[PDB]
């Protein structure tokens, strides 16, 4: 009659998250801590801060009350997945509890759709390593738009470093962006509903190196990025005929994003969600849940089944927990 | 060649199987090598037999299968 | 570290059992309670909450990490009746469940508590009569009744001279007073017997007048010369180097006579488990479902349906090398 | 020619799915049938739609699943 | 609570009321509701528990089913 | 504890002279540093593992340097 509480590992990036989730909406624990600037380094940086955040889970949920166990199985970094992983199974084989591989991509989609209204939306996906656009069609998690090269968190990291700016150069570039107003000419990249960002980084930096001011590029830069983001989602929207739209990933705490965004829904007689602060980003708690959502649908997996899966597609997965 | 043999000892022969049965999954998670590994158990220690052809090789294995090995062990204790 | 603890569930047939043991070879709990196969489904069905209440007064509740039960071989409405209850517990205890064959739990429980390694296993139930061994990567039937089994036909033959229906016991107590061989049929047909035709001529010599104790007598000599038989044949076909008598006949000292006699003359071992292990049990089911689960088995509640007619080589033997 | 409609109400609707279940694969176990039956979970209540030929195969249907749901019951 | 509704259509009326007024006087002692309606026989059982349940429903199919096998 | 032991061959036994004395020399867990042959034997015993990480690194970045200046 009590609910189920699982215990979810995220490590695929930069973030090491560890999260305490119910079978209901409650999350009795989340905390990740990110690392201050390599694939070889960040998985050390994992394998020294997961157990330290599993001591601070174990204080508020008593171990012995955890009943599942979940991990980001992919996609993601190779080392940073293993020892997700290795960490993972070695709890379950403890605790002589349950282990279930989650896929990270559509954590960000279950844990916004705890947290907001949205109950078949398009999501659109903005990472520092992912740019895409998943919706659910087809009894399936399908991305119908995504990036070609690179995604638009790692275009905005890569020319913050290139500029001489902090490592998460994202914030940075917006907070810039507000002093600018005056445009750069740049290159405007969409291929139906795909986006590449290769272009629009190369003649930015370009637009740098020539002299134009700062503040003015990075107003530029974005303006382009997203309205390139806006085009393929509303392009995207209109395919799938959903009737609501997500903001999900570590770059949906860009004020400027959310508003053409939002925009845009209004226009199309569509909601538009995102979910609070602590979920967009990498957590532990999204992986809890998801692993939750799956295994209490009945899904089980033994050990083998619980291999990284650095390349982990959207539509590999098996939806049990959609009605 | 560059050849190493590490032996790591547990408490219990019970912990060493834990840790062991863990990593071992990881073990068999590697399509592409750069040395070559033989990953067993013999009672409460884990040994790892590593074979290499350069002294660099050697030790981007020992580094990823210790710190599996690290990940492990220290999820047991607290 | 703590050793895990599974709860067993034992429901083939007549007989409700449960059973608690640890990743290790103690035992903390095992009790069994004593036709119509419907009726028998209701038995199950009264008896199963009173010994799982009984089971969770030694052990605490929280205390058990796994469910196993028997999946198979067996009765169909009997069998529903534990995989429902099994997997009720699995969803309520919120712990793995896992699906266990009859049989095999029967051998499984018998190379516990006993010296026996890999034998050649002897299987006489009331409804199964197999020879049993590991052989090439799998469990396998290399002999087995045809028709009937004999611990049915010891009881088809007993209710039939107005006997109690438990009729095994009842019939070796006469045996030993008659001491007299009345002419029945020998039948058996390579690796395999058959008690059908034995059956019908043993009340035939009841309709004659010849003394029931003559004939429990009789009907034990030639019944369990062709268990030895086969027996024999089939350790020389897999090479074995010991031989076990499991099953509920598995308490009849003159079968245990015959088979030690047997295995001393063919310089083999002979085991046969406590008395509490060698008929059903929820003992056995618990080992068996901590053997595969420990060595990487899970398995989803689909995969938990009834197999009335579960094959001996149909399992996959992840515990045994 | 002969429906039964059997309806079980439980006290919270966590108790409803797990004994529904549990009863729910042995509902699918099922190869041959005495009479078509409908197994569905509506809120706190299992809803049981039987629609059997005469009144000895639906007596045959209601034991075997009552059985089930009772079994399923008196564990928890 | 645990309800239960039985419907047993009958080829004539009078078979209807034939099986409805031999099952109800020759078995007098949950609640029960035994009503008939027109070519129809209507069963409305309510009950404790399932077990108390499955106890009457077994009852009143046998009565109803013994009604039957005589007329035919 | 936790032990290790690592043996590198060189082409010459002069060689491994060279790479041994530039590390024994440049370079002032238990550790065993010796030179037999034309092999390197490394003897390392640590307390834990990630102590054992930290010393195998230092030692192998050492020799690798020390190739690197050999090599062409
Ligand atoms: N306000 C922002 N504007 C633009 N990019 C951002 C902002 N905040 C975070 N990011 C980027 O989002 C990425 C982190 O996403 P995640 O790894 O999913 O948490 C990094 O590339 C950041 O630079
Ligand atoms: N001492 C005995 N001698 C012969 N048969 C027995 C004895 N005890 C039990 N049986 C038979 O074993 C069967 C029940 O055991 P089981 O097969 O484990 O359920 C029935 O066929 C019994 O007649
Ligand atoms: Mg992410
Ligand atoms: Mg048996």
């Amino acid at each position: 009659m009590d609910p189920m509480i699982c215990l979810g590992l995220e490590g695929t990036a930069e973030k090491t998250g560890v999260g305490i989730v119910t079978s209901d909406g409650e999350v009795l624990f989340n905390k990740t801590i990110m690392y201050k600037p390599n694939p070889r380094e960040a998985a050390d940086h994992h394998a020294e801060t997961f157990p330290k955040l599993i001591k601070e889970a174990f204080e508020v949920v008593d171990k012995n009350e955890i009943d599942l166990i979940a991990f980001s199985q992919g996609p993601g970094l190779g080392p940073s997945l293993r020892v997700t992983a290795t960490v993972a199974r070695t709890l379950s084989l403890t605790l002589k509890k349950p282990i279930i591989g989650v896929n990270h991509c559509i954590a960000h989609i279950e844990i916004g759709k705890l947290t907001t209204e949205a109950e078949d939306p398009l999501t659109l996906y903005v990472s520092g390593g992912n740019t895409q656009v998943i919706a659910y069609v087809s009894k399936k998690y399908r991305v119908f738009g995504e990036t070609l090269d690179i995604a638009v968190g790692n275009c905005l990291d890569q020319f913050a470093r290139y500029v001489n700016l902090p490592h998460p150069g994202g914030p940075y570039i917006e907070e810039l962006a507000r002093k600018g107003k005056k445009l750069v000419d740049l290159p405007y990249t969409v291929k139906g509903m795909d986006i590449a960002f290769s272009g629009l980084l190369t003649a930015a930096m370009r637009a740098y190196d020539a002299g134009e001011r700062l503040e003015d590029i990075c107003y530029s830069l974005q303006e382009y990025a997203f309205s390139m983001l806006t085009e393929i989602t509303e392009r995207a929207l209109a395919h799938t005929n959903k009737g609501e739209v997500m903001l999900v990933g570590g770059v949906a705490a860009n004020n400027r994003l959310r508003e053409m965004l939002k925009a845009m829904c209004e226009g199309q007689n569509v909601d538009f969600y995102v979910p609070p602060k602590e979920f967009c980003g990498d957590n532990g708690a999204m992986i809890a849940w998801l692993g939750l959502l799956m295994h209490k649908n009945g899904r089980w997996m033994s050990l083998d089944e619980t291999k990284i899966i650095p390349n982990y597609r959207t539509d590999m997965v098996e939806v049990n927990w959609i009605k | 060649r560059v050849q190493a043999k590490i032996e790591i000892e547990f408490p219990s022969e019970d912990v060493a199987k834990v840790v062991y049965e863990a990593v071992l999954y990881e073990h068999l998670s590697v399509p592409y090598r750069r040395s070559e590994i033989d990953f067993k158990l013999e009672g409460k220690k884990i040994i790892l037999d590593i074979k290499a052809t350069d002294s660099s090789a050697l030790r981007g294995t020992v580094n990823s299968y210790l710190r599996w090995i690290k990940a492990a062990i220290d999820v047991i204790e607290v």
